[PDB]
């Protein structure tokens, strides 16, 4: 194909959800919301990554939403643009 | 959030 995900295994929303097993207790966004927006836990801090574009997001602020941060910083992501 |  003409597009290719940065992380094929994290193609699955269920796989992405599992990656949050050790999501830190201070991190306020839910695994459900993050995984739905294409994001999985990198295992470092509150840093997540998109399976599709490979962009990383960290240092989440109150009022941040997963999708709106993903679209704001990585607008040309195929997952963002396919939503 | 902050992007990388
Ligand atoms: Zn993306």
């Amino acid at each position: 194909g003409t597009i290719y995900p940065r992380n094929p295994a994290m193609y699955s929303e269920e796989a992405r959800l599992k990656s949050f097993q050790n999501w830190p207790d201070y991190a306020h966004l839910t695994p459900r919301e993050l995984a739905s927006a294409g994001l999985y836990y990198t295992g470092i801090g509150d840093q997540v990554q998109c399976f599709a574009c490979g962009g990383k997001l960290k240092n989440w602020e109150p009022g941040d939403r997963a999708w709106s941060e993903h679209r704001r910083h990585f607008p040309n992501c195929f997952f963002v643009l396919g939503r | 959030a902050v992007p990388i």
